[PDB]
């Protein structure tokens, strides 16, 4: 009388990598990028 | 190109007391892939895709399994070892065992008729392939994976280039749906050897070991051969091995340090000296005979104290005689009876001692304390099967009274040990082979009441000491009493009867021995006029 | 010459506090094999489906393999059980 084994729940898909500050810094770019573009006219 | 490797060859094979059921094999399932595919197509057949084997342990399954294997010059044959597909994810199992069909079907539906041929081993596989519950509420551990490989190995679609083939020890469990003549049609059984199957694995297992000169002369190979009785397969290795061992430790050496010789191992030899030792002190076979039973059961010996003891082992010489050379009565018992402390047990160990059977085994209550009745039952049930797997057998049911659990007051016993064996007294053995069942009892008209005496075929009598002159020659073979005192006390018996059984004699002595030299035979004598006899 | 491998396996019993676990590992440490993979009792039972075959066959795996990758003349292994 030992409870048997159980099949494992599932799979719960969650991916999260090193976005945060590489985006904020492409963003930081731009920006700049921006501002030399309206300083120009 | 042919499926058989070119240079394949049975001698090369390696394998010794199987020919018929390798034959019967190849002829089954490997016969339609020889000819030309011409003829395979006129007659419209398809090719077998099952096999199965099953024995007792040690007789040759994984090496057949591996040899048909090799004999394929196909792809290399997979391999899997009981529970090796199980997983915890969810489907992960079903899609393991579909992973395995996947190349068969590629190389089906890319080549067609001249497709490759590919094989599979399930070994154990009762492991995951128990019978399914049917009913609700009993859902089974293993039932998805069954499922899926029934649908596979015989669904939707069809197969003509796969081979599957099973072991197992329990032929009984095997799913009911996977042995149709459909999915697993060819199934054998893999049996102990005979004499000649026995010299031909003792003439494999030593071809090469004379290459090289190492048996002297005296290695009678067919005496070794005869001499083994019943041996299962893998004892004669164990027995060349064990002997083998032996023979060469006698050049080395250690103890404290270790060290070897280097102007001796180049003589190195094995005689007959160290197989015997080791057959005798090495390997135990399973379905034999050793002494220590019969040194248990024999421990003071017998001895000829009158004329009843040589008629008991004619008889039973009689009836063994009767059972083997008989073909019309496969089934005989008898049944020994006498007052308490007459030495039957022994009289019964000694008969089926000289019996000179294959196989002998004592079913006792001594191994049976305190069990419940369904051990026993199961017990008996197991030594009985056991029983019928040999050309002639001998059995011995030891004390059936305090088997019953009998108690007068009451009286009370057990009724399913006695339904049991009533039952189990009448059932033939397998066709073509032989049986014989002692028993022993002290207590006749208890069986002759509940109506067993019609289930035994005859009935024999052990009577007791019955006169002062057979008492006067047992204490005499026995050599305790010398002349002097046997004057004295043969002066006093020699005129009356007396009435005690040969056990209770012994241990009369022995306690009479204990006291002074010259006290003796005067406590010996009360001991023996105390006793009375209480006809 | 003989072509014969070697046995397999050894069993030892006795009643408690006989010295039986003292002669085991003086034997493993005896030869220059490597160290004894131990299993202390039934530490290889989990709950989850097929974890106790997986644990069961890793033991073995290490030796297979380097069996494999030497063939004759492959090292030595040596598996000690408790309980
Ligand atoms: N006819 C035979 N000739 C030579 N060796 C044999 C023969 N039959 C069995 N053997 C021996 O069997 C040994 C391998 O064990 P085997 O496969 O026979 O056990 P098994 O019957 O499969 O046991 P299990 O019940 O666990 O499956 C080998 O050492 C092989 O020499
Ligand atoms: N010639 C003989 N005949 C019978 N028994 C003998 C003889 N010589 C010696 N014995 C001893 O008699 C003993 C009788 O066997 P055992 O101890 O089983 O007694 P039993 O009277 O047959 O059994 P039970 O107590 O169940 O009635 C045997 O152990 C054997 O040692
Ligand atoms: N032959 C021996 N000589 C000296 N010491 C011994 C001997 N046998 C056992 N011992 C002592 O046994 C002690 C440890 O015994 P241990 O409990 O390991 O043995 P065991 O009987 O195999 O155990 P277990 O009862 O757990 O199965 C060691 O300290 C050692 O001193």
């Amino acid at each position: 009388s030992m409870a048997e084994d159980a099949d494992m729940r599932n799979e719960l898909e969650e991916m999260q990598r090193r976005a945060d500050q590489l985006a904020d810094e492409s963003l930081e770019s731009t920006r700049r990028m921006l501002q030399l573009v309206e300083e120009s006219k | 190109q042919s499926i058989i490797n070119p240079d394949w060859n049975f001698e090369k094979m390696g394998i010794g007391g199987l020919d018929k059921e390798f034959s019967d094999i190849f002829r089954r399932a490997f016969a339609s892939r020889v000819f030309p595919p011409e003829i395979v197509e006129q007659m419209g057949c398809k090719h077998v895709k099952g096999i199965l084997l099953y024995g007792p342990p040690g007789c040759g399954k994984t090496l057949l399994a591996r040899q048909i294997g090799k004999m394929l010059n196909a792809r290399e044959p997979k391999v899997v070892n009981g529970p090796e597909i199980l997983n915890k994810y969810v489907g992960e199992s079903e899609a393991n065992i579909r992973k395995l069909f996947a190349d068969a079907e590629e190389e089906q539906r890319r080549l067609g008729a001249n497709s490759g041929l590919h094989i599979i081993i399930f070994d154990e596989i009762d492991a995951i392939c128990k019978q399914r519950g049917s009913m609700a509420g009993s859902t089974g551990v293993h039932d998805t994976v069954v499922n899926q490989l029934l649908s596979k190995i015989d669904g939707v679609e069809q197969l003509n280039n796969i081979l599957v083939i099973g072991m197992t020890n329990r032929p009984d469990l095997i799913d009911e749906a996977l042995l149709r003549p459909g999915r697993l049609e060819v199934k054998m059984e893999i049996g102990l050897p005979d004499e000649k199957g026995r010299l031909q694995i003792l003439h494999i297992h030593t071809a090469r070991m004379r290459g090289h000169q190492l048996l002297s002369a005296d290695v009678d190979i067919k005496e070794l051969a005869v001499e083994t009785k019943n041996f299962s397969g893998a004892e004669l290795e164990g027995l060349v091995r064990a002997a083998q061992s032996t023979a060469m430790n006698r050049h080395i050496k250690a103890s404290t340090k270790v060290e070897v010789d280097m102007e001796k191992a180049e003589s190195l030899q094995v005689t007959r000296g160290d197989f015997l030792a080791s057959l005798e002190n090495d390997i135990k076979p399973a379905f034999g005979t050793n002494q220590e039973d019969y040194a248990s059961y024999i421990m003071n010996g017998i001895i000829k104290w009158g004329d009843p003891v040589t008629r008991v082992l004619d008889d039973g010489e009689l009836l063994v005689q009767q059972t083997k050379n008989s073909d019309r009565t496969p089934l005989v018992s008898v049944l020994l009876e006498g007052p308490p402390h007459s030495g039957k047990t022994a009289l019964a160990a000694k008969i089926a001692e000289e019996s000179n059977f294959p196989f002998i085994k004592i079913c006792s209550p001594d191994k049976m304390i305190g069990f419940s009745e369904t051990a026993k039952c199961q017990a008996m049930k197991k030594i009985f099967d056991d029983a019928y797997k040999s050309q002639l057998s001998c059995v011995v049911v030891d004390d059936i009274e305090r088997l019953l659990d009998y108690v007068p007051i009451g009286p009370r016993f057990s009724n399913l040990v006695l339904q049991a064996l009533l039952v189990l007294l009448k059932k033939a053995p397998p066709q073509g082979r032989k049986l014989l069942i002692i028993g022993t009892t002290s207590r006749k008209d208890v069986l002759q009441e509940m109506e067993m005496l019609n289930a035994f075929s005859t009935t024999i009598h052990v009577p007791n000491i019955a006169t002062g002159e057979q008492l006067l020659e047992a204490l005499e073979l026995l050599g305790n009493f010398k002349d002097k005192e046997r004057t004295t006390i043969a002066q006093q018996v020699k005129g009356k009867k007396v009435w005690i059984g040969i056990k209770k004699l012994l241990m009369l002595i022995e306690m009479s021995l204990q006291m002074d030299p010259e006290y003796r035979v005067r406590k010996f004598l009360a001991l023996l006029r105390e006793e009375g006899a209480s006809p």
